[PDB]
């Protein structure tokens, strides 16, 4: 259910 | 351009030798004819009812007068008012069909537009014209205008190493293509020569030439002449026989072939314009102004052909209306003077294009005279053969 | 009053000119009045939510047994996708994650009538889609990534270096190449770059990021001239700065320099960054993706540059196109700092083929074919607009006049 990702946005 | 930019005196006394009012000056490269479309006010692509009916109703009445005139008298006249009559009637034909080759281009009525492709069906039938073939033929020249090989359907110059070719192909000039050749380019004949242009109308009568979308346009288009030759012809000859034949369709079917070929022949021929192939020296703009020539006519026949000489004030803008078409070539010479070139209604320009300018020669890229050239070509065969004998 | 032979050579001028600036403001209208939609695009299309397809079997089976049938609009499906299957993801920084996801995306989205893959003979069947430094004459099957460890410190090939390439061609462009390449040390970098075709007059597109243990040490991203006045179009100039306007707001404009070998390529307006925190970079990402997406809907209405034959002007704009790209070509392969650590891993006799026949190769008479499949657009359009065989349309007007005897 997490992201993990990475975007501009935090 | 082929006599440019030398004192103006020389180009006066050929135009007195020409018969021709004026001669063009100078024009560079890399214009577009529809360039000095901007000049023109904005109230001169106007619409009005008035000036059209006029131009449409004009000419039928004039015609409408010389059938009256004959069938008060159908064929008890003499031979001279016959050839009156005649004339009269071609002449309001030619003016209806110039009513109609502006209806062709859509710039007659453009608010209806299937009215007008339909009066301009109808008015190209009795001359047995098909619409769309016209159309087609009329872009093609715009298209190609004094390009050498490319424009057949204007009038097309014959050269010189073609008719070479000829002369070694028939082996002599006592074939039958030859003497054809001279005999149709020597005679006022040439001055019908427009006839052999509507035999090169039905392209076969053959739908390959066309784009496959437009083949029940096509079709529709050579249906409305051959009905007129089914239908309307057969009457007339059932009513009236061979004579009355000869009579009251013949002759102002030769009166408007004659003032469709004089019209042309004399608007794009002149020896003070080249004929080049494009990649070796050609232009849009140049080959449209500089290549011209605009004819004069008494305001009554100007009123009855409706501007019928008036040729580039729409190649210029090819929207501008036909009630227009002086009005703007009095703002034209304001502008390109100096460049146009002009002419009047002379029998001895007719008789300089029947005996003085017949061919067209590359190198000196001019018009010269059938039997000096062909004698001319005749002691070059007699050089390739003192080359030969060895 | 009449007029000279010089000025109507300067009123086809002053047509031509006018013609030009049409056009040029013609391309950036649609971009000027919303930029943060270059950007934002994806976030929009999330908010506006699965869409409910309605085709006549689509409602059939829904209305048979239960079934609903979602789509999604094409930024959602390249957001679900992400890195997809590239084969040496779950190493690499996230950074760059985002990054690749968003490009390729980006190429698939807007150029998906004639996106070919390049022809597999130049790059594929060499095995130059997964390189490895530890298998460099590929005798694992380019399982290599897998089937070997690390080595440790002091052993031989100690630091291994992998690199992992995909290249398009298309309409356009030629090539569009995207490449990812990993250390041990903790370096990876992502070197993208867009060529169009010789026939074209734009710039060539060019984005670098090298990143040292998870800390972005460099990001450049030029949209690149080609002509030899090393000056834009006004589209292309005035988007860069529209752009610079609205994502770079509030950066360091001093931080932008003009790097020894960057004059040359660079566009007044490219970017040269070594970013210091977190809004530093989110500006520069943000920033690099509206400006990509920017390039390719631009390209999206591009003309080709003819030569007719006695037209000299365009066959000296064609050579100029020529001499541009092969300068960026041969001025790009100098950017050592990739290539010395390519060679310091893969040797030289093997970098030299790589790079000569992948990395910036330059072959002016060899430019890939592609394929036009946009007559797709047909099938999919006559799915959601169909013509039923008119039987239906007697038993529809019994229908219509039947329920409407209330
Ligand atoms: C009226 C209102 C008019 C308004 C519209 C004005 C439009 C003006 C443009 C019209 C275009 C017409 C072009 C005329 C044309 O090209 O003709 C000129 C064309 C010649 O033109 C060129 O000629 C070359 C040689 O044949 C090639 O055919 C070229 O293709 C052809 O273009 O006429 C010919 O085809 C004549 C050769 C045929 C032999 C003639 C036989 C005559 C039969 C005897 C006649 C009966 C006895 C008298
Ligand atoms: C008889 C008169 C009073 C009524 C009107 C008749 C026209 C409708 C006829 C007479 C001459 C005919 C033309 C005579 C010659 C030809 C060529 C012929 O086609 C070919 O010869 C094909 C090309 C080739 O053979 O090289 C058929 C079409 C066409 C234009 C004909 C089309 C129909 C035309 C114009």
């Amino acid at each position: 259910t997490t992201g993990f990702g990475w975007d501009p946005d935090g | 351009t082929s006599l440019d930019g030398l004192p103006e005196t020389q180009k006066y006394v050929y135009a007195d030798e020409w018969g021709f009012s004026r001669v063009g000056a100078d024009f560079p490269p890399g214009s577009h004819p529809s360039l000095f479309s901007q000049l023109l006010p904005q109230a001169l692509f106007a619409f009005d009812a008035r000036a059209a009916v006029a131009a449409v109703a004009v000419p039928l009445a004039a015609m409408a007068a010389g059938y009256g005139w004959l069938w008060y008298m159908h064929s008890i006249a003499p031979v001279w008012q016959q050839a009156l009559c005649a004339a009269l009637i071609g002449t309001g034909y030619a003016g209806l069909f110039k009513v109609a080759h502006e209806c062709a281009m859509m710039r007659f009525i453009p608010q209806m537009p299937g009215l007008q492709a339909a009066l301009g069906t109808l008015l190209m039938a009795p001359a047995l014209y098909s619409l769309p073939s016209w159309r087609l033929h009329h872009l093609h020249h715009l298209l190609h205008t004094n390009m050498l090989w490319q424009d057949v359907w204007g009038w097309h110059p014959l050269t010189k190493v073609e008719l070479a070719d000829e002369m070694v192909r028939s082996g002599g000039s006592g074939g039958a293509a030859m003497a054809a050749a001279r005999l149709v380019l020597t005679t006022p004949i040439k001055l019908f020569a427009s006839v052999g242009h509507w035999l090169r109308s039905w392209d076969g009568l053959d739908l390959r030439h066309f784009h496959p979308a437009s083949y029940v346009e096509v079709l529709s288009g050579w249906a409305a002449p051959l009905a007129f030759a089914g239908l309307v012809l057969p009457a007339v000859v059932s009513a009236g026989g061979l004579s009355g034949f000869v009579s009251c369709y013949l002759a102002p079917w030769l009166v408007f072939h004659f003032w469709l070929s004089v019209l042309s022949l004399t608007a794009h021929t002149a020896p003070h314009i080249p004929w080049r192939a494009e990649g070796d020296g050609w232009d849009a703009g140049r080959a449209a102004v500089a290549g011209t020539v605009t004819l004069r006519l008494p305001r009554p026949l100007e009123v009855l052909l409706n501007n019928a000489n008036y040729m580039l004030p729409q190649a210029v803008a090819p929207g501008l209306p036909m009630w227009s078409a002086p009005a703007a070539y009095a703002v034209l010479a304001a502008r390109l003077g100096p460049y146009l070139t002009e002419a009047s209604m002379s029998l001895k320009l007719l008789t300089n294009h029947v005996t003085r300018w017949q061919i067209y020669d590359e190198e000196a890229h001019t018009y010269r005279p059938m039997e000096e050239v062909v004698d001319e070509i005749e002691a070059d065969l007699q050089q390739l053969a003192a080359a030969a004998q060895q | 009053s009449p007029l000279s032979p010089e000025d109507i050579m300067r009123l086809v001028q002053q047509h031509e000119d006018v013609a030009a600036a049409a056009e040029s403001e013609q391309l950036v209208a649609q971009f000027r009045d919303d930029p943060q939609g270059l950007y934002e695009y994806v976030n929009r299309a999330y908010a506006e939510g699965p869409r409910r397809v309605t085709t006549p079997i689509s409602l059939l089976q829904e209305e048979i047994t239960g079934a609903v049938t979602e789509s999604y609009p094409a930024a959602v499906a390249n957001d679900i996708i992400g890195m997809g299957s590239w084969r040496l993801k779950d190493d690499v920084d996230p950074v760059i994650e985002f990054l690749v996801a968003r490009l390729e995306g980006c190429w698939r989205e807007i150029l998906d009538t004639d996106l070919c893959l390049y022809p597999r003979e130049k790059w594929k069947e060499q095995g130059w889609d997964l390189v490895d430094s530890m298998d460099p004459h590929q005798e694992l099957e380019g399982f290599s990534y897998a089937d070997i460890p690390d080595p440790a410190k002091g052993e031989a090939g100690y630091p291994r270096l992998q690199l992992e390439n995909r290249v398009y061609c298309s309409k356009v462009f030629r090539k569009l190449h995207v490449e990812v390449g990993l250390r041990q040390d903790g370096l990876q970098v992502l070197h993208v770059v867009v060529y169009p075709r010789y026939s074209y007059d734009m710039p060539i597109f060019g984005m670098d990021i090298v990143m040292v243990d998870g800390r972005v040490t460099l990001a450049v991203v030029d949209c690149c001239p080609v002509r030899a006045d090393l000056k834009l179009q006004p589209h292309y100039m005035e988007t860069m700065a529209l752009l610079q306007r609205t994502f770079l707001e509030g950066t360091d404009p001093a931080l932008r320099r003009i790097p020894e070998w960057g004059s040359k390529i660079f566009s007044p307006l490219a970017l040269c960054i070594t970013p210091s925190g977190p809004e530093e970079l989110a500006a520069f990402a943000k920033y690099a993706v509206a400006l990509h997406r920017a390039y390719l809907t631009m390209s999206l209405n591009a003309v080709p540059v003819v030569a007719g034959p006695g037209d000299r002007r365009e066959a000296a704009r064609l050579q100029e196109i020529q001499d541009g790209q092969k300068r960026f070509c041969d001025n790009q392969l100098v950017n050592k700092k990739t290539r010395r650590v390519l060679e310091v891993a893969m040797g030289v006799e093997w970098t030299e083929a790589y790079m000569s026949q992948l990395m910036f190769d330059f072959d002016p008479k060899y430019e890939p074919p592609y394929f036009d499949a946009s007559f797709e657009k047909l099938y999919t359009y006559f799915d959601e607009n169909p013509s039923f065989g008119e039987m239906a349309d007697e038993a529809m007007e019994l229908e219509r006049g039947a329920e409407a005897e209330r």
